């Protein structure tokens, strides 16, 4: 195990002061008050997964019901209503065009939908099918790439025009739950059912960094907004985030009251705060650089699911099985 | 306001169709298919009449069936069996001549010890299928048993041998009141199994009915 | 046979003020609990709401009752009607919806494949609009020809109804009391009984024999009132021989009254010691 | 083995890369949040005027 050494070598020797003692001159934010603007009601089975929209206005969910509809966020409306041929949905994507959808779930096959681009009603544009596992995760790399992670241990690039896989990342080792697109567009991470989250690069396609620390399966991912960095959450009760320079935890966001393990994790737009969403019935608010609890969200009855931060920060929706999605500032 | 109102009933009318759609869906009955090695016993019926899960529909005695076998999913079975939470019934097939085959016995025994207690189908119930009985008629007299089970202190027959498989399957449950084990043994004829499955679906319903009010 | 009213004004009044208090503070809290969480609903739990709605109809028509019987003030031919309205409509309202409710439990757990099946059955609320439509429609003739007279307000029907509109009115109310309903539930209860017999689920059937209990409560609370019905539908047919019965109908309506409040009260008291979850939802909001 | 061989080439690469302090890296990150602190809505509250939910 000599390069076992050398890249642990590396990190210690590049560990020069913690994140907690740089924190101590700024100001803690301290306790904020989360309250529901408004809820989302309409769905009639557990809610997997959810994406938010460029526009900030529209969102789309997934659940276990064979329906993918699309929330008006700003008028409390559905404006879609997309059936699945598989009920079966883990994930689901909002293209940054808006003009496209994605699914995934048990089926083993991405579809792409079309949000009434012509003749104003909804179809099926391409079924991504290849991967021999559940797809955990997808996401939208641009109008017509998308990458996805499937439950065999591999994630793959697709395109919408060709339908074959552009390039597939078979460096994990445990079973991918979910990643996440840098802001640049250039770089995606994705955590495994190991405790090794690695990241990739889309033109490259190999693992150009291992990130380690988790002590259980890593379920949710998401990168920071300066796209440097990026926190991950495991079933370990505890959130670790992660700086694709320093490769090491510089920040870890565990609690002893909180012993249940982490579903959702998304960012802010500042990326100060950071909200994940628990499966004890509630989403614990934290803070990025204080590395401590900023807010409690508990105003869903089943264990949170999907978490989601609009991109300008105007509001924050969150998911649960209780089939209710609510809006939060 | 006309594009406010006609967003406003252009919602409420896919809102209905969604409504229903549930509705529909809650009225037809899902099960889930599990085994170690073994598959394709109740999806062999001539009554089915439609990737990694495979979803086979059924009509018997005019109640809809759907089955979704996982056969296919080879990954960790933890991060996403939850999705089949709210089936009315699990579907676990085992083979009676799996003993001697290579320790498949305990696998299958270790997988449905892992299923029922899992705090995740606490309420469902399991619907147990012992298959490969013509096969295992033979297989009792030609292996003695014993060697799969140091304490069977049992005779070497049939009947014994079943028995003793049922009660070993049975004492893995550990929740009686929550979830009750239905135990079947594959027939030549397929009527004999539906027959047992709609039985033992519409007992789920009754347990289920039995405790609907959320009041009492 | 001979019958004499010992019952005290005030005594009376105040019973019926804590039957009023016990009542509504029931009729809350069940309510509360079947709306209390954001999950759906199960057709049992809004047919236990239109039954508490019922007895809620009748805590809020008992006050008239009192204000006739201490306040004595503003009795006007009006307020009779709306009351007696109110009162009927809350009886019919709980008898029907209690038959509604075994047949529903007889459809879940006789044909409950059957009842799986059809899509009516999930569908409560417009079960519940058309047993309510029919319950106001079957108590319409109850209250629609009724004024005061003599500080009582009874009778006040045409000469030509008169004949017949009484007794036909009696009849009328005991056979869709006891008659079609009391069949239709044993009926309906018995196939349940045979049904969870022969499957084996009486060890964990507690909800059926919670309802089995609040419909017995409820015949044997109501029993009365409708024997007296039959007695006043047999004496306007002359088939009644004692003439002391002319006298103790008066005390024998107050008394079937009185049963029938004390069995709207209790109806939700039956839900706390007998409903498990009923109990543990009482201790989260006595918490808050 | 053919996987433990190719595995020997996948470490070099992320043993190979440039790595900076983790200081440097958390200074940079706290830089960011302040710079966009004013921008974050969750973070500094907005008036209901110009929110939208
Ligand atoms: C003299 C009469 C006509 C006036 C008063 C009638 C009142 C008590 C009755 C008539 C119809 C009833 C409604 C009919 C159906 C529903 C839907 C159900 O899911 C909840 C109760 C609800 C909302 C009922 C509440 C009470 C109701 C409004
Ligand atoms: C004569 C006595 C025993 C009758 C008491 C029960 C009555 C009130 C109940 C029993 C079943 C009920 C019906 C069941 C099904 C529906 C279909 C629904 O879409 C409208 C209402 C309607 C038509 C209900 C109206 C009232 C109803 C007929
Ligand atoms: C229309 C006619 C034919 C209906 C006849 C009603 C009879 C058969 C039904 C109505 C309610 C039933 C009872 C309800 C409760 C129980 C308690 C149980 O532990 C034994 C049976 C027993 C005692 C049932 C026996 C039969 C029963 C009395």
């Amino acid at each position: 195990e000599q390069l076992k050494n050398q890249i642990r070598d590396a990190r210690k020797a590049c560990a020069d002061a913690t994140l907690s003692q740089i924190t101590n001159n700024i100001d803690p934010v301290g306790r904020i008050q989360m309250r529901t603007r408004r809820t989302l009601r309409g769905h009639l089975a557990k809610i997997y997964a959810m994406h938010w929209g460029t526009d900030s206005r529209l969102l789309v969910s997934a659940s276990q019901d064979g329906k993918l509809i699309i929330w008006d966020s700003y008028t409390t409306n559905k404006v879609h209503a997309i059936p699945l041929r598989s009920s079966w949905v883990m994930t689901c994507a909002y293209a940054p065009s808006g003009n496209y959808v994605a699914c995934g779930g048990l089926d083993n096959i991405c579809s792409i939908y079309n949000l009434k681009t012509r003749e104003g009603n909804v179809r099926v544009s391409r079924e991504l099918a290849g991967h021999t596992g559940y797809l955990s995760c997808c996401r939208f790399l641009d109008d017509n790439q998308i990458v996805t992670s499937s439950g065999d241990t591999t994630c793959a690039l697709w395109d919408i025009e060709t339908g074959q896989q552009t390039t597939t990342f078979t460096g994990h080792t445990g079973d991918v739950m979910s990643l996440s697109l840098a802001p640049d567009t250039r770089l995606f991470v994705s955590g495994a059912c190991d405790a090794s989250a690695k990241l990739w690069d889309v033109r490259e396609g190999m693992c150009r960094q291992t990130f380690t620390g988790h002590e259980s399966d890593i379920n949710a991912i998401c990168f920071f907004p300066n796209g440097n960095a990026f926190a991950t959450g495991s079933d370990d009760a505890t959130c670790r985030l992660f700086d694709l320079r320093a490769d090491q935890e510089l920040m870890t966001y565990s609690h002893d009251n909180i012993i249940c393990g982490i579903t959702s994790v998304s960012f802010s737009k500042s990326g100060r705060l950071l909200l994940a969403g628990y499966d004890d019935f509630n989403c614990n608010v934290w803070d990025a650089l204080k590395a401590d609890r900023a807010g409690v969200l508990a105003g869903h009855d089943n264990r949170v699911s999907c978490l989601g931060v609009t991109d300008d920060g105007m509001a924050v929706a969150t998911g649960s099985w209780d089939s209710f999605l609510k809006i939060w500032n | 306001s006309a594009e406010d109102k006609a967003a406003v009933e252009r919602s409420k009318m896919i809102d209905r169709n969604l409504r229903e759609d549930g509705e529909k869906a809650a009225r037809e009955v899902k099960l889930l298919l599990l085994g170690a090695g073994e598959s394709g016993k109740c999806t062999i019926v001539k009554q089915m009449k439609i990737t990694g899960i495979v979803e086979t529909h059924f009509t018997f005695k005019d109640l809809h069936f759907k089955m979704f076998d996982v056969t296919a999913q080879r990954s960790e079975r933890k991060k996403w069996i939850h999705c089949f939470e709210g089936v009315t019934a699990i579907i676990f097939c085992v083979a009676l001549s799996d003993y001697d085959l290579v320790n498949r016995m305990h696998a299958s025994m270790k997988l449905f010890d892992s299923i029922c207690n899992n705090k995740w189908f606490t309420d469902t119930s399991i619907i147990l299928f012992l298959n490969k009985k013509d096969l295992f008629e033979e297989k009792i007299k030609k292996s003695p048993l014993t060697i799969c089970y140091p304490e069977y202190a049992g005779s070497n027959t049939y009947e014994e041998a079943a028995a003793y498989i049922q009660c070993q399957f049975e004492d893995l449950n550990k929740r009686k009141d929550t979830k009750e084990i239905y135990t079947h043994f594959t027939c030549s004829t397929d009527t004999k199994n539906v027959q047992f499955v709609f039985d033992a679906v519409t007992d789920v319903i009754i347990k289920n009915n039995l405790k609907d009010c959320g009041l009492f | 046979i001979g019958d004499i009213v010992v019952f005290g004004t005030v005594f009376l009044s105040i019973f019926y003020s804590v039957i009023f208090a016990i009542g509504l503070v029931g009729n809350l809290l069940v309510v509360f609990a079947l709306t209390n969480s954001k999950k759906p609903k199960s057709v049992t739990d809004i047919y236990l709401l239109n039954l508490a709605l019922s007895d809620l109809l009748f805590v809020a028509t008992l006050p008239f009752w009192t204000h006739y019987l201490i306040n004595e003030k503003g009795l006007h031919n009006a307020m009779c009607k709306f009351t007696t309205a109110f009162f009927f409509i809350g009886f019919f309202g709980s008898i029907f919806f209690l038959t509604v409710i075994s047949i529903d439990r007889y459809l879940a757990i006789v044909l409950a494949a059957n009842s799986m099946n059809n899509r009516t059955v999930q569908h409560g609320v417009t079960i519940s609009l058309g047993v309510w439509a029919a319950a106001i429609l079957v108590a319409a003739p109850q209250f629609m020809f009724t004024k005061q007279k003599e500080n009582e307000c009874l009778g006040d029907y045409p000469e030509v109804l008169q004949e017949i509109w009484p007794v036909l009115r009696n009849v009328e109310t005991n056979f869709l009391g006891f008659l079609l309903p009391l069949l239709i539930m044993s009926y309906c209860y018995f196939r349940i009984i045979q049904t969870l017999f022969s499957s084996k689920n009486h060890k964990k059937a507690k909800a059926i024999k919670l309802i089995l209990l609040v419909v017995i409560v409820f015949f044997l609370f109501w029993t009365p009132y409708n024997v007296v019905i039959f007695l006043e539908t047999l004496k306007l047919y002359d088939f009644f021989p004692s003439c002391d019965m002319r006298k103790d109908l008066r005390l024998a309506l107050s008394v079937t009254e009185t049963v029938a409040f004390s069995h709207c009260c209790l109806n939700p008291l039956i839900y706390a010691f007998a409903g498990e979850k009923f109990r543990r939802y009482l201790y989260h909001l006595y918490g808050k | 083995i053919a996987q433990a061989r190719k595995l020997v080439e996948q470490l070099k690469m992320e043993a190979n890369i440039d790595r900076i302090k983790v200081s440097k890296a958390a200074a940079d990150l706290m830089a960011y949040c302040e710079a966009h602190a004013k921008e974050d809505p969750l973070l500094t509250p907005v008036p209901a005027s110009e929110n939208p939910f």
